[PDB]
RNA sequence: GGAAACAGCGGAUGGGUAUCCCACCAUUCGACCCAUUGGGUGUAGUACUCUGGUACGAAACACGUACCUUUGUACGCCUGUUUCC
């Protein structure tokens, strides 16, 4: 009645030049109505693959796509810095039709430690009566990094949010801003903020802070 | 030279109502099925509806079945999702899609719509609060500095952000939004600049909010000492 | 030979019939096909149907067309059996 497609690896990093498998199982026969997508972030998808295996007008012969039974893979033969992207299967041998869950493929490249700057809240936000401070962390990779708030030497938990962009078109880094959250009245109450990082290009972790009043 | 324009998209309150259009150009519709399709924020693609050509058949996901219609006029050349009832699950990015033709792509979907977000909630409209991220009061540390603006406390998504009225394009980083525990969207733009050249040079972010019909421009200086 | 009528898968056994075969029945006993309270099984023939498919038409279903298959009807053909002439 209803058919899953199971797609694997949901994430995938991979360096240029390398070759690509990503598999999609029908939990059961979905004959060759099987086709695969290519879709960027804040884009519509493009068809990459029809009928399992047959190549889209347009897409480069680097793409291909087989099937054995049950069994779909998506090949890239030799990844190219435009195909970072998440791919979807989806079959449309029965309705509903339906999607892999994706596979999104990112760029390895060198290490790169993070810089770090500090933002204290501006005066208009004080007017309001709460006052976000800002760490941004900007242009490191891998993903991974670690921020941690201190007050007076005290450490916070839960009163801060983090967010992260997609990894650069160009250089593949990454960039992170994390919002320490308190009323004014706290604000006031201590002196010193400082947002302190950890990262796998950083031997010692790094320290940005300022003295609350400091013109 | 084909294109699919959806329009209609938007912020509904839970058990709401909405019609979603998809304007083809470049192509009739009559002679290729029409389909819908979502993706959730963060995501993956889910299909929701679509319409067979010739006669008019009709075919809905699980969970909108008996809850969304979907339509062709022929004579305006556009299709249509009706959807009634919606939950907040049904907050998506929404496509229409073209089958294309038997022999040339198979039942692939070869042209897409550029998507319209529907957002499902009970919270009011609310526009965004824009403070900036000061540069630097202290000496050079690697030459250069940072600062950007804080676009607070808004609903619902999006927001867009650039700087300069997009003169400036180079080494800005606009961050995905956070949910607050307010049920608000807060998100930063930050720019790297020659700390050098602070206080002689124009920096404007061009906030728009268009939900709300919001824009906004603020000028970025480090303040008196 | 000529009509006209009826019929057409395989045993075995029995009965009669033949009295050898052959026919002719009964009974059970099979086999195969099919759309399985059943029905079909000389025919590589035709044409309509129906069952289920293949393909195409800008076409996953519906619709149209073509082909294939199945069912069942006629029709033609072969083989018999009977009655005649």
């Amino acid at each position: 009645s209803d058919i899953q497609m199971t797609q694997s690896p949901s994430s995938l990093s991979a360096s240029v030049g390398d070759r690509v498998t990503i598999t999609c199982r029908a939990s059961q026969s979905v004959s060759s109505a099987v086709a695969w997508y290519q879709q960027k972030p804040g884009k519509a998808p493009k068809l990459l693959i029809y009928s399992a295996s047959s190549l889209y007008s347009g897409v480069p012969s680097r793409f291909s796509g087989s099937r054995s039974g049950t069994d779909f893979t998506l090949t890239i033969s030799s990844l190219q810095p435009e195909d970072f992207a998440t791919y979807y299967c989806q079959q449309s041998y029965s309705f509903p039709s339906t999607f892999g869950q994706g596979t999104k493929v990112e760029i390895k490249r060198t290490v790169a430690a993070p810089s770090v700057f500090i933002f204290p809240p501006s005066d208009e936000q004080l007017k309001s009566g709460t006052a976000s401070v800002v760490c941004l962390l900007n242009n490191f990779y891998p993903r991974e990094a670690k921020v941690q708030w201190k007050v007076d030497n005290a450490l916070q938990s839960g009163n801060s949010q983090e967010s992260v962009t997609e990894q650069d078109s160009k250089d593949s880094t990454y960039s992170l801003s994390s919002t320490l959250t308190l009323s004014k009245a706290d604000y006031e109450k201590h002196k010193v903020y400082a947002c302190e990082v950890t990262h796998q290009g950083l031997s010692s972790p790094v320290t940005k802070s300022f003295n609350r009043g400091e013109c | 030279e084909v294109q699919l324009v959806e329009s209609g998209g938007g912020l509904v309150q839970p058990g709401g109502s909405l019609r979603l259009s998809c304007a083809a150009s470049g192509f009739y519709i009559s002679y290729s099925s029409i389909h819908w399709v979502r993706q959730a924020p963060g995501k993956g693609l889910e299909w929701v509806a679509s319409i067979s050509p010739y006669s008019g058949s009709t075919y809905y996901a699980d969970s909108v079945k008996g809850r969304f219609t979907i339509s062709a006029d022929t004579s305006k050349n556009t299709a249509y999702l009706q959807m009634n009832s919606l939950r907040a699950e049904d907050t998506a990015v929404y496509y229409c899609a073209r089958q294309g033709y038997r022999r040339r792509s198979g039942r692939g979907f070869d042209y897409w719509g550029q998507g319209t977000l529907v957002t499902v909630s009970s919270a009011s409209t609310k526009g965004p609060s824009v403070f900036p991220l000061a540069p630097s009061s202290k000496s050079t540390s690697g030459g250069t500095a940072a600062l950007g603006c804080l676009v607070k406390d808004y609903f619902p998504e999006p927001v867009t952000v650039s700087w300069n009225s997009g003169a400036l394009t180079s080494g800005v980083h606009t961050f995905p939004a956070v949910l607050q525990s307010s049920g608000l969207y807060s998100l930063s733009s930050v720019v790297t600049v020659p700390s050098s050249s602070l206080g002689t040079q124009t920096y404007i972010c061009n906030v728009n909010h268009k939900p709300s019909n919001t824009k906004v421009d603020k000028k970025v200086e480090p303040k008196s000492c």
